[PDB]
């Protein structure tokens, strides 16, 4: 039902749980990169430009 | 399971010989039904909506 | 200390367009209101246009009506630009009615008192045969910002009406804003700023009410820093 | 690279600027100069720096 | 041939205009470049690659 | 439509039948947004049977997944086409264009 | 259409001088519609007290050099300009320095008058070498509404009358409840000590209502 205190609960898991992000080639070990995760609007994955 | 029988003579439900397959919206997806074709086998009665 | 603005020439030209100057500023004041006003103006001003429109015979945006060369969807795009001002009323429901070879304009709706219809030459759609009938109800409300039709079915509780179309509702009446600060001579002060505001409207609200709204959003949202 | 732009942007020079030649006791001033439109980004200027 | 159809428009050969920072107000230094270029939807939409 | 465009932009839109472009040549007598009728021309029209061509433009209907296909009139009622004139706009087409 | 107010202004404050305020939620362009013309208020118009002439004693000039000082003329009117005076009912005051010997000079080294209150009694104006070596001079602070610089002056050090050193204002996002997207607005503000950051913040946005009053339905 996506009730709303669900989304409340969810930045309560979320909080300092790591999750892995991984692009294409994995080259080197840094293809692999675990960030702490942000909820965001939208369906796009949102990456810091410098990694 | 036992435990799933009990809860049948609790709350008295007539337990289904049916499962449900009903054609569902993909979940995200969303929009105006705009259209519906039946083909029903030969010799199936067509049904009422059909 | 400070000297405060006001309001002084309000020059009109179209009922679309207009310029109203701000006569006594202070020096960095032309731009510091002249961007926190345009900032106000084009994103959070009252207006109201079409929320919703039943067509008689159609069931759904994408269907085909006999005796019309615009397909349904395309007159719900045709309503979206209907230019409305209605009064005392929060929504009102229209009632469009014709039939002939006629195009239909938004002159054709029937008026109500509280309604005020902007453009009447303004095109809904077009008729083709001969005895082609049409009618629908329009229903327009006052409303803030952008407003899609998608986030309007999560309340819903039985919305149901099949022929019920929801149509998206931009409501902001300015469609374009922009400030030039040049220097204002007032007898002796030797350099202030007359700030002049230029603006476009979809006609249905007026320049001066909007500025005036415009400032009091902007003094509402100190309140919380006038004290902490 | 969007980045990169930015900053050689910042560190760099022009002949003649607005703020040509003034004296600033501190990196908070020329901060200061600089978003109030009186010191152009690029000008050859005196700063105490710690 | 081009620049001959800006100046037919009163708009500028340099193709660049002064633009404005709709969120401070203030003018970007440097004209950027604004004009109109036709662009196209490919349909790798997000709502499908998620 | 593109503003900035090379000029194949008919050629690519009229060749592939996402249009409806014109049989023969002659006036509109009908154009709904469903069909529109030509009143064919004497001189391009046949003896016996003589006749209106006729054609019944695409509707709302679904691709090979999951775009859709549609067309619209792109005539006015009473106008004057010619032998391969653009009497119905497809899918990115505007008065006969590809306007992708 | 009511517009929505912010709540919980939660204020992180680093010294009394420094300051950083953070308030949300905001209706979408209220960070910058409400951060900028803030800034802009504090950074260029703000009532304020700071050091705008001097007369030098032993030379008329701020290319020349002072026998007994080991700063340069033009380097002690930065000290100067860094003097956080708040004055008052005094609309015009001149001080006097009166100083020898081999120590270093600072603020609290300047007579204390009734109207004037020097915010860092510890600050620095400069250096005195060996021996005696006399300097004494009178300061004029004067009234402004921003900062004035020495160039504009007409008919002369800079005159930073705004108590603001530096401000900026930071924009990131707010969640209420079934609210996507509003603002939440930082603000980060730094003092010169005559008048503290909270404070500072209140009289800013006053101001703003001020030239707003001929507006107000
Ligand atoms: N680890 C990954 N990192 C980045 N991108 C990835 C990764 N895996 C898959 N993709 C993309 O996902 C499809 C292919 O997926 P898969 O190979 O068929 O496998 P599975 O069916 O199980 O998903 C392609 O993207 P696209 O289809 O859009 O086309 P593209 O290859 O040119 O980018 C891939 O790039």
């Amino acid at each position: 039902r996506e009730e709303a205190v669900v989304w409340d609960i969810l930045d309560e898991v979320i909080r300092e749980h790591p999750v892995l992000l991984n692009r294409a080639p994995t080259l080197h070990r840094l293809g692999i990169q675990a960030f702490e995760p942000v909820l965001i609007e939208g369906k796009a994955i949102q990456l810091h430009p410098l990694v | 399971t036992p435990e799933e029988k009990l809860l049948r003579a609790i709350f008295g439900e007539k337990a289904s010989d049916v499962k449900d397959s009903s054609l569902r919206v993909p979940n995200g997806v969303s929009g105006t039904v705009i259209d519906v074709q039946v083909f029903t086998r030969d010799g199936v009665e067509k049904d009422k909506r059909a | 200390e400070f000297l405060k603005p006001r309001l002084v020439d309000i020059e009109q030209v179209s009922s679309t367009h207009a310029k109203v100057t701000l006569e006594p500023l202070e020096r960095g004041f032309g731009h510091t209101l002249g961007n926190a006003l345009r900032r106000i103006l084009l994103s959070s001003m009252p207006g109201c246009a079409v929320t919703e429109v039943e067509i008689d015979g159609v069931l759904h945006e994408y269907s085909t009506k006999e005796g019309v060369q615009e397909d349904i969807l395309e007159i719900l795009l045709n309503l979206k630009g209907l230019a409305v001002r209605v009064q005392g009323k929060d929504e009102v429901i229209l009632t469009l009615n014709k039939s002939g070879i006629g195009p239909v304009t938004a002159a054709d709706i029937t008026h109500d008192g509280d309604v005020e219809i902007v453009k009447p030459q303004h095109v809904i759609c077009h008729l083709t045969d001969e005895n082609a009938s049409i009618s629908m109800r329009i229903k327009v409300q006052r409303g803030r910002g952008y407003v899609p039709a998608s986030t309007r079915i999560h309340s819903e509780e039985d919305e149901r009406p099949i022929g019920r179309l929801l149509v998206d509702a931009c409501y902001s009446p300015v469609e374009r804003i922009a400030y030039n600060v040049e220097a204002a001579r007032v007898e002796q002060r030797t350099d202030l700023d007359k700030l002049v505001i230029e603006m476009e409207t979809n006609g249905t609200i007026d320049p001066e009410e909007a500025i005036r709204r415009a400032a009091t959003i902007l003094a509402e949202q100190l309140e919380a820093f006038v004290d902490l | 690279q969007d980045v990169v732009l930015g900053l050689y942007y910042m560190t760099r020079d022009c002949v003649n600027a607005k703020g040509e030649g003034m004296v600033l006791t501190g990196p908070k001033e020329a901060e200061r100069l600089y978003r109030s439109g009186l010191a152009s980004l690029h000008a050859r200027v005196k700063v105490r720096i710690t | 041939e081009i620049k001959e159809l800006l100046k037919l428009g009163d708009l500028p050969t340099s193709g660049q205009i002064r633009l404005y920072d709709g969120r401070t107000g203030e003018q970007f230094e440097r004209p950027v470049t604004v004009g109109y270029m036709y662009m196209l939807k490919l349909n790798h939409l997000v709502d499908d690659k998620m | 439509k593109p503003l900035v465009g090379t000029g194949m932009e008919r050629a690519v839109a009229v060749d592939s039948g996402v249009t409806a472009v014109a049989k023969r040549g002659g006036v509109v007598q009908y154009v709904d947004a469903s069909r529109i009728v030509i009143k064919v021309n004497e001189d391009e029209m046949y003896p016996g049977e003589a006749g209106i061509d006729i054609y019944n433009l695409t509707k709302y209907t679904r691709s090979n997944q999951n775009t859709c296909i549609n067309q619209m009139p792109c005539v006015s009622l009473g106008e004057p086409v010619e032998r391969g004139d653009v009497l119905a706009d497809g899918p990115s087409t505007d008065l006969g264009e590809l306007a992708l």
